[PDB]
């Protein structure tokens, strides 16, 4: 490490830049260019439904995505309006079914179907992310990091100091990144899970006062995405990414 | 001795790769040279380069030289120094006072934050004296100055 | 009098805007500047001026305008004081995806069903992905295809050299890696005639060359990571700080600009974004009128701006200056 | 086969947007 | 002699990292290090 | 039939 | 032979999913 350094590896977690931005414009124009391109290969009924799909994009631009945000708020609203009407036996809560199992095998007293929990497993890590300890660590390395990596030995064997500092660098990246991480890999729908739960719980009461494994959903997802293009599908991660911010904002 | 210092001297002026795919800098030279790299360099020229050639050649090596020093000098430091943390933003003339800024107010971020996490601004102080003196001996930077610089910023904050 | 729009999102735009105003019309050339925002400006206008962009604010004109790449151009070096760069003939270009596209990075049995929702599912992202690849391949061969040219037109001393920046790794770096290749083994026609040495270079033996020896090099590359953006800056700041380069922004439509930090306050950039578009429109006379202002301003009176070393002033009283000095 | 609700069904809020209306005052 | 050439620095031994570091980042310290060796010899 | 549906799987 | 304890604990295995999944989710609020 030759050399008078003129500065010190100091930095601060504010001078690291932490924005996290989600722009939209550069998506809806990504969106409109592609909707553009397959205009090419359209037929005269999609190339039409195509361009009225195109003036409505460029009807957002020009209004600054208010109407957008209006849209998506009208089919949230509808949404939220759905569930609780969807919510059948909600003064039956979902932890006292299995207490009505227990009871029914009880006074009851084959190839069995199998489950696929999902889960379950990602409640494990929250037995790990959760505990004290493992934040303790995190309050404590990135206020005094040097202690965790070899600086003297990194120092001696690089001549040139920048490699020293970046590799310094990009370790506090990834911690900062790991403690804001979440327990999840995705950014799970709330909307569409309580619609299944409010559905499904409305199925096993049925079930309860009372073959084939299929699953006749997916022949039916299998003739929505024919039906529509593939700007109609892309115009979703849209919408959805759009009920981020304004829940957020 | 001649030798080293007209390798030098080609490095400098740009007629010469050095033996890798290596980078030219301060520290990537000096740390093969014997870190009196300025004074004898110029020392060596002004000896027996300058009065070999003839002066117009002499004028624009002299200024050639001078503008190369300077540009090392620039390149002592770090790339994300440079551009992100806005040293050279304003430019070489005053890298030496944005240098300066940024020393202070990156000491006072980090003494704010060591506080905010331990508080005891006596603890909190010293730690920060012993991550000061710490880096400085890492970065081979002089002790004395490093402590200066501490006081300076304990004193401003 | 042609209406050239102009945006601006800030008060510094909005002084530079009557700054330049009265410049022009001190000059008497036959256009005038329209105050606009970035996000309502008009489409069908292939030459404009502007101000600094915000990184968000670059990305929505580019997808508006067509936009592929930014080139630099550091002319001010030779007015900056106690110049360590005299003459910097040479030229950075950067990719533009990222910010047109941030988020371009992002069989449980054998049943009739799930596989052909699959099959389904995966053909729509092969079209998406396929259709995004091709654009950031299109807008990279953009870029390289204007550095050639660039090099090409400029006065080849028999080297013509482009370095390339090409930290190994992430995707944008494999597609350039690739694009290379492909001109280089692809044309080899004119780059053997002009002699023009291509070089893929890695930033830690790039930019100190760029540093140290920028005569060695004519033209420089950079995708749109924080590598590239690291080097534009190193150009931007040592062609005499941000406010000194001339930057411009090209593909489908030229726009002009001048970067400026936050407490920046030099127009000499955005000056000599106003000459290179009025030497685009035809008013060469007029564009060398106003260097020949800015050179006098710079070492007649030598009133240099406050943000800079030596001497200081203002921005009014500068461009005052420089309108007096024109006419 | 199993049963599926029209919520369940994709893109349902659009055609029970009445049912919704009328039901949720 | 060589002065155009780089001299050997001192040699780095075996990594052995900390059970803390670890804890903190299981599945990113192998990529981080295959970084360091790249950076080591490009950068 | 007495399976039960989920769409996320 | 009969379906209904196998039914049940079909039951059993899909209420404890759907109560996983609303401690996932409480947990991820809470944070």
């Amino acid at each position: 490490v030759s050399g008078v350094a003129p500065t010190i590896y100091l930095r601060s977690k504010a001078a690291l830049p932490a924005t996290s931005t989600t722009d939209v414009r550069p998506q809806l124009y990504a969106l409109q260019r592609f909707a553009k391109a397959q205009l090419k290969t359209a037929t005269e009924a999609e190339r039409a439904a195509i361009e009225a799909d195109i003036a409505r994009y460029q009807e957002y631009l020009d209004s600054d995505l208010e109407k957008l945000k209006q849209d998506v708020a009208e089919d949230t609203a509808k949404k939220q309006k759905l569930i609780p009407l969807l919510d059948r036996y909600p003064d039956v809560p979902i932890e006292k079914i299995p207490e009505h199992a227990n009871v029914l095998l009880k006074k009851i007293d084959w190839p069995p179907t199998p489950v696929t929990n999902v889960y379950a497993p990602m409640a494990e890590k929250l037995a790990l992310k959760s505990n004290p300890e493992l934040k303790v660590l995190f309050k404590e390395a990135l206020l005094q990091p040097a202690k965790l990596l070899p600086l003297d030995v990194d120092y001696q064997c690089s001549h040139d100091r920048e490699v020293v500092e970046a590799k310094r660098d990009r370790y506090l990246t990834a911690l900062v990144e790991a403690e804001q991480a979440p327990p999840l890999p995705f950014t799970p729908d709330v909307l569409q899970l309580q619609l299944e739960h409010n559905v499904l719980k409305g199925e096993l009461i049925d079930r309860l006062r009372a073959p084939p494994q299929v699953n006749p959903l997916n022949a039916i997802l299998a003739q929505h995405t024919a039906q529509t293009p593939v700007h109609r599908s892309l115009e979703k991660r849209l919408w959805t990414e759009v009920r981020a911010t304004a829940v957020s904002e | 001795d001649a030798v080293k210092f007209q390798t030098l001297y080609n490095v400098l002026t740009g007629k010469q790769h050095l033996k890798d795919q290596v980078p030219v800098k301060d520290c990537n030279l000096t740390a093969i040279f014997g870190a009196s790299w300025k004074a004898d360099l110029n020392k060596w020229f002004d000896s027996e380069y300058a009065p070999k050639l003839p002066a117009a050649e002499r004028d624009s090596a002299k200024k050639s030289l001078d503008l190369y020093l300077k540009r090392v000098d620039l390149t002592r430091y770090t790339r994300e120094e440079l551009t992100t943390y806005g040293i050279l933003a304003c430019g070489p003339g005053k890298v030496d006072a944005l240098t300066e800024k940024h020393l202070l107010e990156t000491g006072k971020a980090r003494l704010e934050e060591l506080t905010a996490g331990l508080g005891n601004k006596d603890e909190g102080v010293n730690a920060f004296r012993k991550e000061v003196e710490q880096e400085g001996k890492y970065a081979n930077w002089p002790a004395e100055k490093s402590k200066a610089l501490a006081d300076k910023v304990i004193a401003a904050s | 009098a042609k209406t050239i729009p102009f945006v601006a999102s800030t008060a510094l735009g909005e002084r530079l805007f009557a700054g330049v105003q009265k410049v022009l019309a001190a000059a008497k050339a036959p256009v005038s500047l329209v105050q606009t925002d970035a996000k309502f400006a008009p489409a069908d206008a292939k030459y404009l001026l502007a101000e600094p962009l915000s990184a968000a604010a670059t990305g929505e004109l580019a997808n508006k305008y067509g936009l592929s790449s930014k080139v630099t151009s550091g002319a001010a070096s030779q007015f900056y004081p106690n110049s360590i760069y005299p003459s910097l003939n040479v030229e950075v270009v950067q990719n533009l995806y990222a910010l047109s596209n941030p988020a371009f990075s992002s069989v449980t049995v054998k049943d009739e069903s799930a596989i052909k929702l699959a099959e389904l599912q995966k053909e729509t992202e092969r079209n998406i992905s396929s259709f995004f690849r091709d654009e950031a391949n299109k807008s990279v061969q953009a870029t390289l295809r204007l550095a050639c040219d660039k090099a090409i037109k400029t006065k080849a001393d028999k080297k013509t050299v482009m370095v390339v920046t090409k930290p190994h790794g992430d995707a944008f770096d494999d597609l350039l890696a690739q694009v290379t290749k492909s001109e280089s083994d692809g044309r080899a026609d004119e780059l053997r005639n002009s002699s023009v040495s291509v070089e893929p270079t890695l930033v830690g033996n790039a930019w100190p060359k760029l540093v140290m020896f920028p005569e060695g090099v004519n033209v420089v590359v950079c995708g749109p990571n924080a590598s590239g953006d690291q080097v534009a800056q190193l150009f931007v700041g040592i062609a005499g700080g941000t406010g000194m380069v001339a930057q411009q922004l090209v593909g489908d439509a030229v726009v002009f600009t001048s970067a400026n930090a936050e407490d920046n306050e030099n127009p000499t950039g955005a000056l000599l974004a106003a000459s290179n578009l009025l030497t685009a429109l035809g008013h060469e006379a007029e564009a060398k009128k106003i260097a020949a202002a800015v050179a006098k301003a710079y070492t007649t009176d030598r009133i240099l701006p406050k943000e800079l070393p030596g001497g200081k002033a203002d921005l009014e009283a500068f461009i005052d200056a420089v309108a007096k000095h024109a006419s | 086969l199993p049963r599926v609700h029209p919520a369940l069904y994709p893109n349902s809020h659009l055609a029970l947007a009445k049912e919704v209306a009328v039901l949720a005052k | 002699v060589d002065w155009t050439s780089l001299p050997a620095a001192p040699p780095r031994p075996s990594p052995s990292a900390p059970d803390t570091l670890i804890r903190l980042l299981g599945s990113v310290v192998d990529d981080l290090a295959d970084a360091d060796k790249v950076e080591q010899k490009y950068g | 039939n007495y399976n039960f549906i989920n769409n996320n799987t | 032979l009969s379906p209904i304890p196998e039914h049940l604990r079909l039951v059993k295995n899909v209420a404890q999913v759907q109560i996983d999944m609303l401690k996932l989710l409480n947990a991820q609020a809470a944070k």
